[PDB]
RNA sequence: AGGCUAAGGCGUGUCGGAGUAAUUCAGUUAAGGGAAUUCGGCAAAUUAGCUCCGUAACUUCGGGAUAAGGAGUGCCUGCU
RNA sequence: GCAGCUUGCUACCUCGAUGUCGGUUCUUUCCAUCCUGGCCGUGCAGCAGCGGCCAAGGGUGAGGUUGUUCGCCUAUUAAAGGAGAUCGUGAGCUGGGUUUAGACCGUCGUGAGACAGGUCGGUUACUAUCUACUAGAGGUGCCCGAGGUCUGCGGGUAAGCUGCUUUUAGUACGAGAGGAACCAAGCAGCGGCGCCACUGGUGUACCGGUUGUCUGACAAGGCAUCGCCGGGCAGCUACGCGCUCAGGAAUAAGAGCUGAAUGCAUCUAAGCUCGAACUCUGACCUAAAAAGAGACCUCUUUAAGGAUUCCGGUAAAAGACCGGUUUGAUAGAAACGGGAUGUAAGCACCAAGGCAACGAGGUGUUCAGUCCGCGUUUACUAACCAUUCGUUCCUUUCACUU
């Protein structure tokens, strides 16, 4: 996809659970893999910001549950440095459910988002209030 | 079987994996001349690392136009002396040293390394190579230059390092009368290099003693309830039953460290002639503070500091002409804390 | 390059070094060094450690 | 009990020096993730004393039961 | 017909023992090609397919059941190819299954017992003699003596491989729906080599708080895993950072030119031109012990120079290597700069209280005290004093010397 100004470490492991930030009716999901990985041998699938990755629904309203979806990481708490010389991190980990475009099921994201996605995928951005 | 595919650990383009027989790096391969003469090298000393805030400017780059942090190595260059001069002869079995005219005047100090050469044929000697280069023997002109490192403090040595460049013309004419100019005379680092352009940099790497397989080559411990079975930094199999015999592809322990190599690419940042404008607070850890003038390297260099480090034009370049890097602020900040 | 000052110490960040803590909320933090990352974390008020800017402030007039 | 000291018995659970590699026996710590490792949570970690509140399905009515799940605890001054 | 990668057939070797199945680790080979490179045909408009030819350089992963190989299934992916190496690999590992002794269930037997059926349990020995390989040293050979700088007979390499997005372009093509390619740019995954300015880990130097106890109390200390908890410099390190190309020559399948046998025609019979991630060259690492055992220069043959002693570290398992030695900042002390922790002891005032004695604690002296395996200045102490090879040793087997 479109390159990035920043470099993120990939944090995330495959089996990670997250807590998800919109009003989809999720709560909690399970990354199962990330698009866009080819990897090596005993590695785990990992992800950082801004990677769409296929989750599962773990917690939430019961037409949701138990469905494979796509969803990217807007925050996380492991430290990326910024291209004028900066590290940024979060206390948490966060997600929202969208489609392969980049368009969110919610219309309403609770919480910051990390600028990166918001410039790689605008949609977010917009749907989104603080942006920090 | 149903095997799962890897690749291979470590890798075998620099083997066998010993001890430098030097620790001076050697250049097997000269750039093709573009340009005026002048020499195609130059030598310095490593001291240490810091970073500068300076304007993007790389063409088509994402971050262009905005301010960027950039590591970089600071490497102190006293200027040189070009002591000798070299004809060479080319054949069938390759080239042959066939002649070498000294330089008349000569530092004290050379001795410690080498005893002094005294004044014998100096014009007879010139002479002698410009008939040799008259009647078509000679093909290529090299020129010899040592380091001269009783200027600076913190390099406790004082004995110079002495190695061979070569030099940068479209004519073997050419070449000789630009030896004649320039020889046994002082030549500043930038005579060689412009502000801006990228350079090839080597020197011996930070030694490390004798390792095992897992540090020398990178392979994988033993995992799980193997892990405390009493074999767990130690290689799986040296081999399989037939053939019998090790091979030497196998990682096994060994020299680590110490070697001879060669980055590419290398874009200098800024040529210095005050040493106030790089020295931190309390001066570097182990070395000391600058004195003479130095050189600004973007990224990082083989070797630790207080190491000799061979700059030479670049072999495989590709972009065009950069320009000249917009320097916005140095960090001086302690390095130590 | 644009000074932005620490939270805990109140010390001016060198350029090219420094952090960023950004909390659930949306409060942003600059710290500048792991020391008032730290004391952040472990619950320290700079109001109370004396070797911070904001408690000389409150022991001058004390 | 475990820890720290008396009396009593010892420096003899009878090889020393030097301090610099890999590897090995037994330990301390580890960002982000949290069984994705493996035949299998093997191994290691978590919890842990005392007081108070509260305590399920089932039951041979004896139990289950320290169920589960929460709160308090130092030092100083004066007392009942 | 080929292969010996499934199962059979035989009984040539091994019963005074060649340690079984599967998985794990690591290395390599084959091509009968799954992807990546190049071509041909089509019932090939484009996109995407179907079939065949050359090509073994690189890639070929993560998970659920099962001891499993095999096989089924899940979400990615350019693709998630198949075989060989004593069905590679137990003086490397594991012990799940099979294959001992114990017991249960079903079926056989009159019974001891059996199953080719199921289930639970069940010891993994050794100090490396030879060779091979990975690294480090001492000799002897070539050679005027010593030192330096080079060449390069050779050896090695994957040092890079592969995707996504943007432009070309909503263009060619197509009725529409749909929809490419040459060049150009960035980013990413994996691999390789390095480094420590920034971030993270450790940091049994160091600073502080506190529990139990001992040295009579305060002060300062011992022991309890560094007693435990908090912070952390230097160094080491990855989860951090830097670099990581072509171009050319000769070719395979294949496409052509010229051209006769066979007046014509024909890519072939001579001859010639193009043509791949293959091969060679070019980058990169190593290499005079290259027996054709090298070239050049300088200094000097009772010397040049080398070693040992001495002060050290860019180096280091022992050896080796790289520096200094009074004509000197090589190591240490002193002071200062730069840092770590967090405001020392005593003294004064206040303190809930208490007739009093005492009083946890707070405020001031005090960014204090304590410490620094970092730098600067400075000969203040130590780098002094010497030995040894560059003579076969004695003999006058001597060109010497009493
Ligand atoms: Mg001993
Ligand atoms: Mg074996
Ligand atoms: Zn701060």
């Amino acid at each position: 996809m479109k390159g990035m100004r920043s470099n993120i470490p990939r944090a995330l492991n495959a089996g990670a659970q997250i807590a998800c930030v919109d009003n989809t009716g999720a709560k909690v999901v399970e990354i199962i893999s990330v698009k866009k990985y080819r990897g090596v041998k005993n590695r785990m699938p990992c992800a950082g910001i801004g990677d769409m990755c296929v989750v599962s629904v773990k917690k939430g309203t019961p037409e949701m549950r138990k469905q494979v979806l796509l969803a990217v990481v807007v925050r996380q708490k492991q430290e990326f440095r910024r291209p004028d010389g900066l590290h940024v991190s979060f206390e948490d980990n966060a997600m929202v459910i969208t489609d392969e475009e980049g368009i969110p099921k919610g219309t309403d994201i609770k919480g910051p988002v990390a600028r990166e996605v918001a410039e790689r995928f605008p949609k977010i951005g917009t749907t989104a209030s603080i942006i920090v | 079987m149903a095997s799962i595919h890897r690749p291979k650990r470590g890798s075998l383009a620099f083997s066998p994996r010993k001890r430098a027989k030097s620790h001076i790096p050697r250049f097997r391969a000269w750039p093709e001349a573009t340009g005026e003469p002048k020499l195609q090298s130059f030598a310095g000393y490593k001291v240490g690392m810091t970073h500068v805030i300076m304007v993007d400017d790389t063409k088509n780059s994402l971050t262009q136009g905005m301010e960027i942090s950039v590591p970089v190595t600071v490497i102190e260059t006293p200027a040189i002396r070009v002591a000798a001069i070299r004809a060479y002869a080319e054949d069938s079995t390759g080239e042959k040293a066939i002649a070498e005219v000294w330089a008349a005047d000569l530092d004290p100090e050379l001795k410690r390394r080498i005893p002094i050469p005294a004044a014998g044929n100096q014009a007879e000697a010139l002479e002698n190579i410009g008939k040799l280069i008259e009647e078509g023997r000679v093909s290529d002109v090299r020129a010899v230059i040592y380091t001269l490192p009783k200027s600076l403090t913190g390099v406790p040595k004082k004995v110079p390092d002495i190695m061979e460049s070569g030099i940068s013309a479209r004519d073997l004419g050419t070449k000789f009368e630009y030896s004649k100019t320039i020889l046994g005379t002082l030549v500043s680092v930038t005579d060689v290099f412009k502000n801006g352009t990228l350079v090839d940099t080597a020197a011996i790497t930070i030694g490390k003693g004798t390792q095992g397989p897992v540090k020398r080559w990178g392979i994988q411990l033993m995992k799980g309830k193997h892990s405390r079975q009493g074999s767990l930094r130690q290689v799986g199999t040296l081999g399989a039953f037939n053939p019998s015999r090790v091979s030497w592809r196998v990682p096994q322990m060994g020299q680590m460290g110490y070697h001879q190599r060669t980055e590419f690419n290398k874009r200098i940042l800024k040529i210095g002639s005050d040493g106030e404008e790089v020295t931190p607070e309390g001066g570097f850890i182990n070395y000391g503070l600058v004195r003479g003038d130095y050189i600004l390297i973007k990224g990082s260099v083989p070797g630790p500091s207080k190491r000799l480090i061979r700059l030479r034009d670049p072999i495989r370049a590709k972009k065009a002409d950069l320009g000249e890097p917009n320097i916005l602020y140095i960090s001086r900040e302690s390095k130590q804390g | 390059m644009e000074q932005r000052k620490c939270y805990f110490c109140g010390k001016m960040l060198e350029p090219g070094t420094g952090k960023l803590y950004v909390k659930k909320d949306g409060s942003t933090y600059f710290m500048c060094s792991s020391k008032c990352m730290s004391n952040f974390a472990l619950g320290r008020l700079p109001r109370r450690t004396e070797w911070t800017e904001k408690g000389k402030i409150q022991l001058k007039k004390a």
